[PDB]
Order: C-alpha cells, then structure tokens, then sequence
C-alpha cells in the first residue's frame, strides 16, 4: 500500500484560544487622590496624616 | 627598543572554496523562529513497469507510492573568547581593532575545515588506491567521468586537489604538443585552465586530513541487513555487523573509511544496469560515519551511509545488482593506519550550508561584521570589577546533507 | 451616580477644590464611510448638481 504521511507538515497555527479573566472593582472604589503622589521610597517609608 | 611601531607584521591565512562552492540557495532563511532547529526536504519518486501482452487487464498489480524526505539541522557554535585587562590592552591600541583581523579569520577558517571533514564524513563515492598521489591527467578525467555514468547532469560538479599536485599537473600541461596557449600559461602562471577534463578543478592549501585506523583479518558480513526503502526512505544511512576481524582493538574503525562490497555492483540510477569500469564491473562502497571499536571474537557493528537498496516488493528504488546477505566478502580501502589529505570531487546539489542570525543581548553592546557573506555578532561585557573585559564572537551554522550517493573522495590510480 | 476619568497628573494644592471635581473627555474620530451621491441633473440655471 502506501505510505505518503512524509508528504505532509504537521502546522500549529499563529492564534490563542480565550482565557479566563477577573474583575477589577476595589481598586476603582477606594480612595487614591490623598496618597498619591506623596510616598518616597529614598525619603522614608511611612507617611501620616492628621485626625480631626 | 622603545621605539615600536604602529603597524603590523604579516601573517598566514588559508582559502576559502568550499563554502563558495557548496550550494547555499535551498537552505537560507528556512530555520527561522517557527520551523524550529531542523528542516526536512522532499525527494523524487520513481516508477517501474509490467510487461504483459493482454488489454483488457484493467485489474492487477500496480505500483506504489512512497514519500522521502532529506532533514538538515543546526550545528554547534563557532565561539572564540578573550580575557584580558582593557586598560593595558587599550595602552596602544586604538578602539581594539587590531583584534579584528585575526579573529573573523579564525571562525572563517573553523567552518570550512568542519564543512570538509562533513563532506568527507557524508560522501559515499570512492575512487583509485589512496597511497597514490595525483600524477596525470586520467586520475582527474575519472571523476567526471564516473558522476557522468551514474547519471547526474543537472548542476555543476568540482574536484579540489592540495598545491602540490597542481604543480605535477601544470608540469603535465607545459609537455603539451600543439596548444601555445596552454604551454605559455602553464609555463608562466604555472596555472591549470578552469575547466580540467570536464570538471571544474580547484587548488586549496587549506583542507582536513585523516587517519585510517588499525584493522586486520579478513572481514566477512555476519547478519542479512534490512535495506529496505520503508527502512532507509529517510536518511540512506544504515547499520551492519561484521565478522572475522581482529581480537580486541580500540578505535577499529575510523570516522572516514570506505567499506567496499566485492559482489555487489552499482547501477545505472535510470536504466538500472552495471557499471563498467573499462576491464572490471565497479563494485558499491560505504563510508563509515561514526568510530567503530573491535570486541572480543571479532564483532564490529558499524553505522554507514550510503545504502544498497534491493527491495523485492519496490523494485523501483533498487540501487545495487543484487542483495547483500550472510557470507559476503568485505574489503577496506587504504592500509592500517596511515594519514592522508583526500581529494574530494563532488556535485553541486550534495552538502548544504547555511547561517542562522543571532539577536542582539540585552543590555550589552554588541556589533556585527561582514566577512564574504558571514556576519559573526561581537559582544562586549566586564563582568567582575577586577578590570576584566570580556570580548565574544558567535557564529552558528547549519548543515544538510541531499544524497549521499553523488560526491566521495577520490585518489590517483596505478 | 458621577465616575470621573483618572487623573494620575496631580496637583501641590488640594483641599479637594470645594468637595470634589469630576473630569469629563471629548472623543473625536475620523472614519472613512461608503455614503450614496444623488446627482440632480436640472437644466435651468446649471446643469450638474452633486
């Protein structure tokens, strides 16, 4: 009989099947504006605030 | 004695024709980042014919369809490195270019002793008794003249032969009756003309050398082998045990020699019919491809190239008059251990050659240099704080080798 | 309810500028679209009229 499987390629195409995924709510949530901008790793690291 | 200057002497460098001459159309850019580090090429198919008188035979026996193929790969890197203090280096050499020109003629002159001893190691045709050296004009004619008969006309075929022996053929030449032309150039230049008894001849000083290796005893083949085309449709490699030989010796066999089959004959690859050598039929030989040791009672199993192929069931793809089986007289080519400088003769579309580019480290510089088609990548780094700069040079190859069974080595005849 | 935009740019003064701003965008985008041209061919005062 024959046998031609040498006249062949076995391809892997270019593409990704879809993955799982998570949801980001918290980080929009909390509040960002006070501490931002404010913490220096060479100045230190801890910083404070004041109470009323 | 302070006084030194800025210009270097001169030095030695050897020749470059094999990668000029070996084909390097079919493999370039083929082992990209997708194929991964091997690639496989296809081969031609061949069909046989019945016999029969009738017509309305629409059923019966027919052919069969086989697919080959001819993988080639990558090889090891061609890597040269340097430790040295930058600073005492740097003293009087400006941007350290005085390496350069030494360095690319290194890897340059590495890869063609590697593509020699390859062609060497993969060629399956020999020809002549390899004490004798070239001497006349026949010793080069045979070689053109045995590819003809095998039946290989598509390409270019080419012989390169060590200085030495060119100057026996040029004194052959000046003693030429009729051709001026000829006498003068062969008289001056004392240079033979390109084309050379219907092959393109080629002078190099720069080629491998090999050692034949210590045997004895009357070798004899001990088990039938399978040379099956299902069996060597992919490599034309194949293995045999041999009987008779001596006690107990290391390094049997060598890498390089050729093992000579008495009763079996070559064919006409077309016509599938024996060859003629003038007064006695030419008899198939292989080439031994890896060193082969020697174990008590005198058993050798070895790996050779090249393959007699008589399958009863796919005639088609016969090779050889007839089927090495159990018994057979065996021979190998020179004497015990001599070395020796072959002379290789072979077709265009035989041994590969190809270059795979190197990317650029991170964070380290690096260039790249041009020497006839190589680009060698240069890195530069200075790892430890000792003033302990470190210079590299990269190269990586790749190799493929399509039929075994069109080139050799060839020597002179008596 | 209001969600302002992000503002990782930041400014020294801040006291909230009163009890909060929200920031708001402007999209523009050009498109290449396929639309249908109606030629009216009347005479009277010009011929061609695309």
């Amino acid at each position: 009989p024959n046998n031609l499987d040498s006249n062949v390629s076995q391809i892997v195409l270019k593409k990704f099947l879809p993955g799982f995924m998570s949801d980001l709510v918290l980080a929009k949530t909390v509040d960002r504006q006070l501490l931002a901008g404010e913490i220096n790793s060479s100045t230190g690291d801890s910083v404070s605030f004041k109470r009323p | 004695s302070q006084i030194v200057l800025k210009k270097f002497l001169p030095g030695f460098m050897s020749d470059l024709v094999l990668a000029k001459t070996v084909d390097r159309q079919l493999l370039a850019g083929e082992i990209n980042s997708s194929t991964g580090d091997s690639v496989s090429f296809k081969r031609p198919h061949q069909f046989s014919s019945l016999r029969t008188p009738t017509g309305d035979i629409s059923g019966q026996n027919k052919n069969n369809l086989i697919s080959g193929k001819a993988t080639g790969r990558v090889g090891n890197y061609i890597t040269v490195a340097v430790e040295y203090q930058q600073l005492e280096e740097a003293i009087k050499l400006n941007q350290l270019e005085e390496i350069l020109a030494p360095v690319r003629q290194r890897i340059v002159t590495d890869l063609e002793t590697e593509l020699a001893h390859f062609m060497m190691n993969n060629g399956a045709l020999s020809l002549g008794s390899p004490n004798t050296p070239i001497t006349k004009w026949s010793d080069v004619a045979q070689t053109a003249s045995f590819l003809k008969d095998l039946g290989v006309n598509e390409g270019e075929n080419y012989a390169v032969m060590d200085p030495w022996s060119a100057q026996r053929l040029a004194d052959a030449q000046t003693g030429l009756h009729a051709s001026d032309q000829l006498v003068r150039t062969a008289w001056e230049n004392a240079q033979i003309p390109t084309n050379f008894g219907g092959i393109r001849a080629l002078m190099s000083n720069g080629l491998a050398s090999r050692t034949q290796g210590a045997f004895g005893g009357t070798l004899t083949v001990k088990t039938q082998p399978t040379v099956t085309y299902n069996a060597v449709k992919d490599s034309y490699q194949f293995t045999v045990t041999l009987t008779g030989a001596t006690a107990s010796v290391t390094g049997f066999l060598k890498a390089g020699d050729q093992v000579k089959f008495t009763n079996t004959y070559w064919l006409q690859q077309q016509t599938k019919q024996a060859l003629y050598n003038g007064a006695t039929p030419i008899s198939f030989t292989a080439t031994v491809t890896a060193d082969a040791n020697s174990d008590s009672g005198g058993d050798v199993t070895v790996t050779l190239s090249g393959v007699p192929i008589y399958d009863t069931t796919n005639p088609q793809y016969n090779s050889v008059s007839r089927q090495v089986e159990a018994g057979d007289a065996v021979s190998v080519v020179g004497t015990a251990s001599q070395t020796m400088k072959p002379n290789l003769f072979y077709n265009k579309f035989f041994c590969g050659l190809g270059s795979i580019p190197l990317p650029k480290l991170h964070s380290i510089d690096s260039a790249v240099a041009t020497y006839e088609g190589f680009s060698i990548r240069v890195h530069k780094y200075a790892d430890g704080d000792a003033n302990v700069q470190k210079m590299r040079f990269d190269l990586l190859p790749a190799y493929v080798c399509f039929n075994p069974h069109m080139g050799g080595q060839f020597f002179g005849n008596p | 309810p209001t969600s302002l935009d992000v503002t990782s740019m930041t400014s020294w003064e801040y006291n909230w500028f009163g009890a909060d701003v929200i920031y708001i965008a402007k999209y523009y985008e050009v498109r290449k679209e396929s639309v249908d041209v109606i030629s009216y061919r009347h005479p009277i005062t010009g011929e061609i009229a695309t």
